[PDB]
């Protein structure tokens, strides 16, 4: 019923110029492959996640 | 929505990840290091 | 009773021990709801000894289950937790609790 307060840490994003999609058949046959690697871990970084 | 699978845990440090993609059939399939995961998407909209 | 679902890092084997001192840093949540009690925001340790039997039983029980390092997904029932009447002015009557804990504990 009433309001709510609490604190809340940035939630950010980036992409690659990576465009791809299914078309009328010049759809680039619709197949790549991600690969990601991270070197950290800062479960809580200050308060939260 | 969790999935179960050997070794569970956040992204760990020294860890891969990535997906593959069909535009023919809908299918967002993702895999982790080891072994895959047991969890994929389908039946979604592509017209953009 | 308690239903975990742990993480991989920490020890793994040092597992409680009664009549000892446990060190958490627990942060509540509500069934379908918001947060309400945490003690990272707060900065303390929240020291506690098992055996007394003054915190909450599925607290106690889902550490019971669990070792040093290792975070949790902890659960807890009405009936367990204080799903009777439930406290005072915080928690509504026939809660279904949960919390997640990580620790540096002595033993």
């Amino acid at each position: 019923l009433l309001l709510q307060t609490n604190l809340i840490n940035y939630v950010t994003s980036i992409r690659p110029n990576i465009f791809v999609g299914r078309a009328e058949g010049s759809t680039q046959y619709g197949k790549w492959y991600f690969e990601v690697m991270v070197d950290e871990v800062v479960p809580f970084l200050t308060a939260q996640a | 929505r969790p999935v179960t699978s050997p070794g569970q845990h956040l992204l760990a440090p020294e860890d891969v990840v990535s997906c593959c993609l069909d535009l023919s059939v809908p299918s967002i399939s993702f895999r982790i290091n080891g072994c895959p995961v047991q969890g994929v998407f389908e039946a979604f909209n592509l017209d953009g | 009773g308690v239903e975990i679902e742990t993480i991989s890092p920490g020890d793994g084997r040092t597992f409680p021990k009664k009549g000892q001192t446990c060190v958490v840093h627990y942060t509540g949540m509500l069934q379908n709801g918001k947060k309400f009690d945490s003690s990272r925001d707060r900065n303390k340790p929240f020291k506690f000894r098992i055996g007394k039997q003054e915190v909450i039983k599925g607290f106690e029980e889902g550490a019971a289950q669990m070792s040093l390092g290792q975070r949790a997904k902890l659960t807890c029932t009405p009936d367990v937790a204080y799903g009777a009447t439930g406290h005072p002015g915080v928690i509504p009557p026939n809660a279904t609790l949960i919390f997640d804990v990580e620790l540096l504990n002595l033993e």
